[PDB]
């Protein structure tokens, strides 16, 4: 058993980090243990083995440390591309439960805060034909998190929602996100002003639009 | 031999 | 001097999971190999290994369900998996370890394979692609964005490129959302100035063997 904490940490640019692993036994020969980093959508990849060696390519600003049942992974220096979720595999035997996988740590990296820019894009004209319309707002380049609220003719909506947001920007930090409102052809036809409203903190960015002019 | 057979 | 998972895909539950973990440039034979899974928005799991010198150990949960076969005269390891259900849902992944002496070092993983397997309907479905273009009404401005809204695909993935790859910075796709029907929908933009000529999505579904073009322009009124 390999308990990861905490399951979530956010750190500035250029501060360091740690990252705790927990074996509830300690591993073979108290050295049996790899780190490894993985971004959403991508492979894992070893950052280091046996502790405390670094894998081929990975800079010297990742340093693995511990011993029996105790090990932790330091960053320092964050960048923006160290944004991932971290994970320590420790090895007791070649048995069965003989080794185990931390829950993993994802390190959210704080860069410059920016205010999305929003996009609505009403449906396309062949899509109400279908009996079914799409409509797509589009929250850009933002930091921190973002909520997002529809309204058609004023009315909160409720369901038929759907988010997808990127993962951190390697440069920057930042999130995309993309909010989709799915209604009947027909309902959408019955309404005129649908609105998509980004809240960030204290920060709200609403884009509308009017059936009639679209 | 549960260490890779070793 | 890469790995590669076989092809996953749609699957109904009570059916039984394939995969065949394949090397190419170096050898798997004599080297340990790992099988991962990742449910959407979870931790990586554990599924079972194949030890460098023949021993196959396995997770608790596994033992029953799962079992990892090698082939030393193909130089693949596979993975044979029961009683599927909507929880097996997951990205798959092989390893192989360069060195025994690291135990759980691994080196080299491969891109994943998705399996999706869906409680609402076992039956594939090609995208429908619909263009995203800001209201007709709105006042023109120097740059703009465009978009494919490439819904209603079973099962996963689709790729998404911009004028045959030309077009490739500024370009944001965004991961897909399961509808309620369990249909899949992903959505990709892209920024441009207004002096753009139009812009066309190039979408691939593997799993119907189909791409689709939209080209994309802005609506004036
Ligand atoms: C497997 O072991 C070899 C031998 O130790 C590793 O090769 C070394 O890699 C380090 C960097 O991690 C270099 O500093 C050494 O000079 C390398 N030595 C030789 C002889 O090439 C190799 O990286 C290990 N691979 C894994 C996946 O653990």
């Amino acid at each position: 058993d390999m308990t990861q904490t905490p399951s979530s940490k956010s750190v500035p640019v250029g501060d360091t980090v740690t990252i705790n692993c927990q074996a509830s036994e300690s591993v073979y020969s108290n050295n049996r243990l790899s780190w490894f980093q993985q971004k959403p959508g991508q492979p894992p990849k070893l950052l280091i083995y046996l502790v405390s060696t670094l894998a081929s390519g990975v800079p010297s600003r990742f340093k693995g440390s511990g011993s029996g049942t105790q090990f932790t992974l330091t960053i320092s220096d964050v960048v923006c591309d160290d944004a991932a979720t971290y994970y320590c595999v420790g090895y007791k035997s070649s048995t069965t439960d003989g080794l185990a996988f931390g829950g993993g740590t994802e390190v959210v990296v704080k860069g410059d805060p920016v205010a999305p820019t929003v996009l609505i894009f009403p449906p396309a004209a062949d899509q109400v034909a279908t009996g079914t319309v799409t409509i797509v707002c589009v929250a850009n380049k933002y930091f921190p998190d973002v909520t997002v609220t529809w309204e058609v003719d004023g009315t909160t909506q409720t369901t038929g929602i759907e988010n997808s947001k990127t993962p951190q920007n390697s440069a920057d930090c930042t999130y995309n996100l993309s909010s989709t409102l799915t209604l009947t052809s027909t309902q959408y036809n019955s309404h005129k002003e649908y609105t998509c409203k980004v809240t960030q903190g204290t920060t709200s960015v609403v884009q509308s639009f009017n059936r009639g002019d679209c | 031999n549960i260490i890779x057979g070793s | 001097q890469s790995v590669k998972e076989s092809e996953g895909g749609l699957f109904k539950p009570t059916d039984t999971l394939t995969l065949t973990c394949t090397a190419s440039g170096f050898s798997l034979n004599g080297y340990g190999v790992i099988w991962v899974r990742q449910a959407p928005g979870k931790g990586l799991e554990w599924i079972g290994s194949a030890g460098a010198y023949g021993r196959i150990y396995y997770p608790n949960w596994a033992r029953s369900r799962a079992t990892i076969t090698r082939n030393t005269n193909l130089n693949t390891v596979s993975l044979k998996m029961t009683s599927l259900t909507a929880a097996d849902t997951a990205t798959y992944f092989c390893a192989r370890r360069t060195n025994v002496s690291t135990s759980v070092g691994f080196d080299s993983w491969g891109p994943g394979t998705l399996v999706t397997v869906s409680s609402s309907s076992g039956q594939p479905k090609a995208p429908s692609v619909f263009p995203l273009a800001p209201c007709c009404g709105d006042t023109p401005s120097s740059t703009v964005t465009l978009g494919c809204l490439v819904k209603g695909y079973l099962p996963e993935p689709v790729t998404v490129t911009w004028n045959s790859g030309t077009l490739t910075n500024g370009v944001r796709t965004f991961p897909s959302v399961r509808q309620s029907s369990g249909l899949y929908s992903l959505s990709s933009v892209v920024s441009v100035t207004s002096s753009s000529q139009p812009v066309t999505c190039n979408v691939a579904h593997p799993a119907t063997n189909t791409k689709v073009d939209k080209t994309v322009a802005p609506s004036t009124c």
